[PDB]
C-alpha cells in the first residue's frame, strides 16, 4: 500500500573536520602524500535537519558524485536507503534495507512511494507486531540478490548520554558503488563534535547505474489498536540528520607509524 | 471424419520432375503432421518424409536432397515436389496421418506412381 | 534404424478360429509398436498401438502383449473380414518408423 | 547428483552468481553419454572467467539427447526447448537408468510434442491449454482433435539405448560489460623464505628474498608499499602471513 499525507508542512551548520576516510587499500607508515580525490570540504555548509526524532516528512534529497551521511542518534529509528533517478518503473532503481538481523540488497524498478514507509507495537506480546511494508509494495520483476552480514551497531541502545556516532560515504562511481563507514563513540552531548577520525571501506557492488535522488526510510509504524488513531498525528520533520556532499580537491594527509590517519589539510582553504 | 484426396500421380520419366497435391479435409494442414508414405507391390510402406506445425521437415535416407514438402494452409493441401526420380521410385503413394502414439490414424486412397522411361 | 520380421510369412488360418502373428524386432524401442491392417485395394488401418490397446471401431478379438523385442498379436474369432495384411511398426522414434514386409492371410 | 531430476519441460533456472566453479567435480562424476562443449572447451572452462553461469536440467530419450543443438529441430528442439546461437557452454547428459526407470513406468517423465510456433530461444512455455491440433474449436472439452500437449515417455528398465531415461545438464557461461563473477582460479603454490624467488601475490609480479612479519598492519591491509613506492610489504591471500620483500 501506500501513505501520503496532505498535511505536509533549513537550520545550516558547520562541517569543521569531518569526512575523511582512507583513500585506497595501501599502507604506508610516517609519512605524507597528497590526492587528487572527492571529499568533504572543510568549514562547510550542512543541512542539520528537525532536531526531534508526531512528524514525517517527505524531502527530495538529490545523490550528486557521492554523499556523505552522519547522524548520531539511538534505536536506530533511520534505517533504509532508497536510489534512482524516478523510482516508478521506468528506469533502473536501487534498494539497501539494513535491519538488525541483517541486510538487502537489491537492484530493482520497484514502485516506491512518494514517502514510503517501514514496519513497526508489543501490547502483552512483548514483540513488535509487524502491521505492514509500505516501501515498494509492487513492481517485483528484477532478477537481482544480494545478503551480507548486518550492517549497522547495535539498537534500543538507552543510555544517559549520547554514545554512538555513525558516518557513512557513499561514491558511487564507475558503476563500481563502494560503501566507507565507521562507528564512533564521542559523550559531549553537542551537534558535530571537534575531532579527528578515518573512515574505512567494506562494500564495494558493481552494477552500473546513474542515481539523481536518494532518501532514508524511517522506523516505527501506525499507532496500535489499528482501530483507533491509525495514521494522523505527524508532520513534515521526519527526523535529525546530517547530510554533505563531496567536491574534488587536494587533501594531503598526515600518517603515523601505525598507518592510521591523524591529521590532514585542504589545499584549497587560506 | 478424415477425407485425404491424392492427385497429381502418373508416369513420369526418370530424371524429370512432378508435383503431387493431397487435398485434405477434417482438419487444418499447418497443424498436424503429414507423412508422405510409399508402398511397393512387393514389400510393406516405409517412412519417407515428415512435417511439423513449426515448420520442421524431415526426409529418409534415399529420398533426401531431391524432395520438397509444403503445406498450404488456406487451402488446406499437403504438396509435394519430387525431382531427379529413380526406378525405385514406382510405387504407391499415400498421405498418411498416423499419429499411432494417442491412437487414431487416417491414411489417404494414395495414387500409383510410375517412374520408368 | 530398427527393422522387423513378421513370423509366419505364410499366415494361413481357416475363418472362425484363432490366429496368432509374431512380430520381432532388430533393436530394442521404448515399447511403441503398432499393428495395422491393410486390406487389398485400401489404406492400412491401424488396429493396436503400443501392442496394449484396440484402436477406434475395432472389435475386441485383436490383442496385443509382449514388450521388447518380440511382440505377439492374436485374433479370437476371424470371421470373414479380418483376412488383411498385417504390419508391425516401430514408432519407437516416432514419426521415425518403419513399417512390415506382407503377412498375406488366406482362407 | 539430484533426486528427482527436473524434467525437460519444466527446466529451472539454477543462475549461479558470485561463487567460484571447480569444473572437476563436474567432468569426474558418472559416465558421460556426451560431453559435448561447443563455442567453449571444457580444458579451457577453468581458466575462462564469465559473468554469469545458467544451469538447466532435462529428462529425455538418448535419441533425443543429440537433438539438443543450435539450428536443430526435431521433438524435444522445437517444442520443449531451443538454444540460442550465442550459447557459450556444454551439453552434457547422463545415461541414468537406475536412478529412473521404474519398473511401473516413470509415466511423471513426459514431453510437450504440441505448439502453435517453434520455441523461442532461452523461453520456458509452461502452460495446461488443450491444443487445437484440428479446424474446430476446443472450447475447454476434447473435441475431434484437441489433445493434451504432453506426451509420455513410460521410462521403464526395459528400453533401449536411445530410448532408456537421459538426464542433461546444461551449463550457459555468459559474459558481459559486468566484471566476471564465476572463475575457477585457486591455484596456489608454497612458499619459501630466505632464497632469491620470482614472486607472484594476486596478481602483482615481482623477485626478491622473503622475511617473515614484524610490522604492525592493520586489521584490513594488504599492501604495504613504502615512501620510495616500492613493495615491501604483503600479505598471503589463502593465510594471514605478513611477509616483507
Amino acid at each position: 500500500q501506500c501513505v501520503n499525507l496532505i498535511t505536509r508542512t533549513q537550520s545550516y551548520t558547520n562541517s569543521f573536520t569531518r569526512g575523511v576516510y582512507y583513500p585506497d587499500k595501501v599502507f604506508r607508515s610516517s609519512v605524507l602524500h597528497s590526492t587528487q580525490d572527492l571529499f568533504l570540504p572543510f568549514f562547510s555548509n550542512v543541512t542539520w535537519f528537525h532536531a526531534i526524532h508526531k512528524r514525517f516528512d517527505n524531502p527530495a534529497l538529490p545523490f550528486n558524485d557521492g554523499v556523505y551521511f552522519a547522524s548520531t542518534e539511538k534505536s536506530n529509528i533511520i534505517r533504509g536507503w532508497i536510489f534512482g533517478t524516478t523510482l516508478d518503473s521506468k528506469t533502473q532503481s536501487l534498494l539497501i534495507v539494513n535491519n538488525a538481523t541483517n541486510v538487502v540488497i537489491k537492484v530493482c524498478e520497484f514502485q516506491f512511494c512518494n514517502d514510503p514507509f517501514l514496519d513497526v507495537y508489543q501490547k502483552n506480546n512483548k514483540s513488535w507486531m509487524e502491521s505492514e511494508f509500505r516501501v515498494y509494495s509492487s513492481a517485483n520483476n528484477c532478477t537481482f540478490e544480494y545478503v551480507s552480514q548486518p550492517f549497522l551497531m547495535d539498537l534500543e541502545g538507552k543510555e544517559g548520554n549520547f554514545k554512538n556516532l555513525r558516518e557513512f560515504v557513499f561514491k558511487n562511481i564507475d558503476g563500481y558503488f563502494k560503501i566507507y563507514s565507521k562507528h564512533t563513540p564521542i559523550n559531549l552531548e553537542r551537534d558535530l563534535p571537534q575531532g579527528f577520525s578515518a573512515l574505512e571501506p567494506l562494500v564495494d557492488l558493481p552494477i552500473g547505474i546513474n542515481i539523481t535522488r536518494f532518501q532514508t526510510l524511517l522506523a516505527l509504524h501506525r499507532s496500535y489498536l489499528t482501530p483507533v488513531d491509525s495514521s494522523s498525528g505527524w508532520t513534515a520533520g521526519a527526523a535529525a540528520y546530517y547530510v554533505g556532499y563531496l567536491q574534488p580537491r587536494t587533501f594531503l594527509l598526515k600518517y603515523n607509524e601505525n598507518g592510521t590517519i591523524t591529521d590532514a589539510v585542504d589545499c584549497a582553504l587560506d | 471424419e478424415v477425407q485425404l484426396v491424392e492427385s497429381g500421380g502418373g508416369l513420369v520419366q526418370p530424371g524429370g520432375s512432378l508435383r503431387l497435391s493431397c487435398a485434405v479435409s477434417g482438419f487444418t494442414v499447418s497443424r498436424n503432421y503429414m507423412t508422405w508414405a510409399r508402398q511397393a507391390p512387393g514389400k510393406g510402406p516405409e517412412w519417407v518424409s515428415v512435417i511439423y506445425p513449426g515448420g520442421s521437415t524431415f526426409y529418409a535416407d534415399s529420398v533426401k536432397g531431391r524432395f520438397t514438402i509444403s503445406r498450404d494452409s488456406s487451402k488446406n493441401i499437403l504438396y509435394l515436389q519430387m525431382n531427379s526420380l529413380r526406378v525405385d521410385d514406382t510405387a504407391v503413394y499415400y498421405c498418411a496421418r498416423d499419429l499411432t502414439i494417442r491412437g487414431e490414424a487416417s491414411w489417404g486412397q494414395g495414387t500409383l506412381v510410375t517412374v520408368s522411361s | 534404424e530398427i527393422v522387423m520380421t513378421q513370423s509366419p510369412a505364410t499366415l494361413a488360418v481357416s475363418p472362425g478360429e484363432r490366429a496368432t502373428l509374431s512380430c520381432r524386432a532388430s533393436e530394442s524401442f521404448n515399447s511403441n509398436l503398432a499393428w495395422y491392417q491393410q486390406k487389398p485395394g485400401q489404406a492400412p488401418r491401424l488396429l493396436i498401438y503400443g501392442a496394449s490397446t484396440r484402436a477406434s471401431d475395432v472389435p475386441a478379438r485383436f490383442s496385443g502383449s509382449g514388450s521388447g523385442t518380440e511382440f505377439t498379436l492374436t485374433i479370437s474369432s476371424v470371421q470373414s473380414e479380418d483376412f488383411a495384411v498385417y504390419y508391425c511398426q516401430q514408432y519407437g522414434d516416432w514419426p521415425l518408423w518403419t513399417f512390415g514386409q506382407g503377412t498375406k492371410v488366406e482362407i | 547428483n539430484a533426486t528427482t531430476f527436473a524434467s525437460v519441460y519444466a527446466w529451472n533456472r539454477k543462475r549461479i552468481s558470485n561463487c567460484v566453479a571447480d569444473y572437476s567435480v563436474i567432468y569426474n562424476f558418472a559416465p558421460f553419454f556426451a560431453f559435448k562443449c561447443y563455442g567453449v572447451s571444457p580444458t579451457k572452462l577453468n581458466d575462462l572467467c564469465f559473468t554469469n553461469v545458467y544451469a538447466d536440467s532435462f529428462v529425455i530419450r538418448g535419441n533425443e539427447v543429440s537433438q539438443i543443438a543450435p539450428g536443430q529441430t526435431g521433438n524435444i528442439a522445437d517444442y520443449n526447448y531451443k538454444l540460442p546461437d550465442d550459447f557459450t557452454g556444454c551439453v552434457i547428459a547422463w545415461n541414468s537408468n537406475k536412478l529412473d526407470s521404474k519398473p511401473s513406468g516413470n509415466y511423471n517423465y513426459l514431453y510437450r510434442l504440441f505448439r502453435k510456433s517453434k520455441l523461442k530461444p532461452f523461453e520456458r512455455d509452461i502452460s495446461t491449454e488443450i491444443y487445437q491440433a484440428g479446424n474446430k474449436p476446443c472450447n475447454g472439452v476434447a473435441g475431434p482433435n484437441c489433445y493434451s500437449p504432453l506426451q509420455s515417455y513410460g521410462f521403464r528398465p526395459t528400453y533401449g539405448v536411445g530410448h532408456q531415461p537421459y538426464r542433461v545438464v546444461v551449463l550457459s557461461f555468459e559474459l558481459l560489460h559486468a566484471p566476471a563473477t564465476v572463475c575457477g582460479p585457486k591455484k596456489s603454490t608454497n612458499l619459501v623464505k630466505n632464497k632469491c624467488v620470482n614472486f607472484n601475490f594476486n596478481g602483482l609480479t615481482g623477485t626478491g628474498v622473503l622475511t617473515e612479519s614484524n610490522k604492525k598492519f592493520l586489521p584490513f591491509q594488504q599492501f604495504g608499499r613504502d615512501i620510495a613506492d616500492t613493495t615491501d610489504a604483503v600479505r598471503d591471500p589463502q593465510t594471514l602471513e605478513i611477509l616483507d620483500i
